[PDB]
């Protein structure tokens, strides 16, 4: 089973900036570049992959030439001269000399940009919720970066660290920024007793908390 | 011109057999050979095997003795059958043309004994206080459901840029996501928002629309 | 189009 070591995982690079990618086999894959059929993929958040590269360097049909490839008998690299925001993703290289076929781990390539702080807006749960038993609060902090970030939750000014689910979007393939969407989850019951809801954001770009907040009533 | 989709349920019991479609548009299945392809959760594919230009069809080994592959010129169709799944299985199924330069847009499947749950979707919309620049964000709460996927979109799909939707977050064997959108101060609550939430496993389809509190 | 990398190469 042809084993596809690829190499690095993650992948940080800043625009304009050159990328490469390493992939080895265990096994050759053939002798000549036109008898080697390993090629490159890239799967962009939320598509299907798409064939960049084939038979180890030709580059297929609407591929920038920013995109290269070279290899031989086991070891393959795959650059990318000028990274841009667009190349944002994961690049996986693949094999299709042996059966069965098979993949190489993957690289998630990330891009570099400058720092920016979050945008928050904090939502009071909804009036339809409330008639269904539960009260969720939601803050949004979108495009900020980098990525790290922390979200603190008060609750007439004592903190609430349990009940709390936060998830990222990846990476924006246009302005290389991150979003976040917080949410305290509580019951009616526990909401009706309170009345200020504060969401803090506090971000590198920054010494304070962005505070953003809500009175119940 | 060639098009792909692949379709079944997006939720197996353990032990039961997966059934999946691929819907071949453009050309006749006839033509060439096509690929079966999966991919579990942490990006990490596994070829699944082919169906040649004559029907006939080659199983990776680690699944020729679950795996069946079969077609159908009528339909243009050829579909995949995996008995025995356990929650190893689990993962988004594509089917791709022989030279994998086209594949289909995956079809996402989870192997869980828990049941099919719809989900709750809620508007979120700012309290007095969303405000006064030239930009307002709104929001969409996806809550309670299971399994994945949904799909979120703003005004059927007009609203495409400044489109924030988050990953969903498993808890309590339930998974609950959220999207937000920022539009302009005058098109809103000028023009009307709304988020298009729509559930496969339970053939559910939600359009609440975002309005002011009161 | 065809660029041979498929299942079906003979």
């Amino acid at each position: 089973d042809v084993v596809m070591t690829q190499s690095p995982v993650s992948l940080p690079v800043s625009l304009g900036d050159q990328a490469s990618i390493s992939c080895r086999s265990s096994q050759s894959l053939g002798h000549s570049s036109g008898n080697t059929y390993l090629h490159w993929f890239l799967q962009k958040p939320g598509q299907s992959p798409k064939l960049l590269i084939y038979k180890v360097s030709n580059r297929f049909s609407g591929v920038p030439d920013r995109f290269s490839g070279s290899g031989s008998g086991t070891d393959f690299t795959f650059k990318i001269s000028r990274v841009e925001a667009e190349d944002l993703g994961v690049y996986f290289c693949f094999q299709t000399t042996h059966d069965p076929y098979t993949f190489g781990g993957g690289t998630k390539l990330e891009i570099k940009r400058a720092d920016a702080a979050p945008t928050v807006s904090i939502f009071p749960p909804s009036s339809e919720q409330l008639t269904s038993g539960g009260a969720s609060v939601v803050c949004f902090l979108n495009n900020f970066y980098p990525k790290d970030i922390n979200v603190k939750w008060k609750i007439d000014g004592s903190e609430r660290q349990n009940g709390v689910l936060n998830s990222w979007t990846d990476q924006d393939s246009k302005d290389s920024t991150y979003s976040m969407s917080s949410t305290l989850t509580l019951t009616k019951d526990e909401y009706e007793r309170h009345n200020s809801y504060t969401c803090e954001a506090t971000h590198k770009t920054s010494t304070s908390p962005i505070v953003k907040s809500f009175n119940r009533n | 011109e060639v098009q792909l989709q692949e379709s079944g349920p997006s939720l197996v019991k353990p032990s039961q057999t997966l059934s999946l479609t691929c819907s071949v548009t453009g050309v006749s299945i006839t033509s060439g050979y096509w690929n079966w392809i999966r991919k579990f959760p942490g990006n990490k594919f596994e070829y699944m095997g082919y169906i040649s230009k004559s029907g006939s069809a080659y199983y990776n080994p680690s699944l020729k003795s679950r795996i069946s592959f079969t077609r159908d010129t009528s339909k243009n169709q050829f579909y995949l059958k995996l008995n025995s799944v356990t929650t190893e299985d689990t993962a988004t199924y594509y089917c791709a043309i022989d030279d994998f330069d086209i594949w289909g847009a995956g079809t996402t499947v989870t192997v869980s004994s828990a049941k099919t749950t719809p989900p709750s979707v809620y508007p979120l919309a700012p309290g007095s206080a969303a405000q006064t620049n030239s930009m307002v964000t709104l929001g969409c709460l996806v809550k309670g459901y299971f399994p994945e996927p949904v799909t979120v979109t703003w005004n059927s799909g007009s609203l495409s840029s400044g489109v924030h939707t988050f990953p969903a977050v498993l808890q309590s064997d339930l998974y609950t996501l959220s999207s937000s959108v920022t539009v302009p101060s005058s098109p809103r609550p000028s023009e009307t928002v709304t988020c298009n939430v729509a559930h496969p496993a339970s053939s559910t389809k939600v359009d609440k629309k975002i309005v002011p509190r009161d | 189009k065809r660029i041979h990398i498929g299942p079906g190469r003979a």
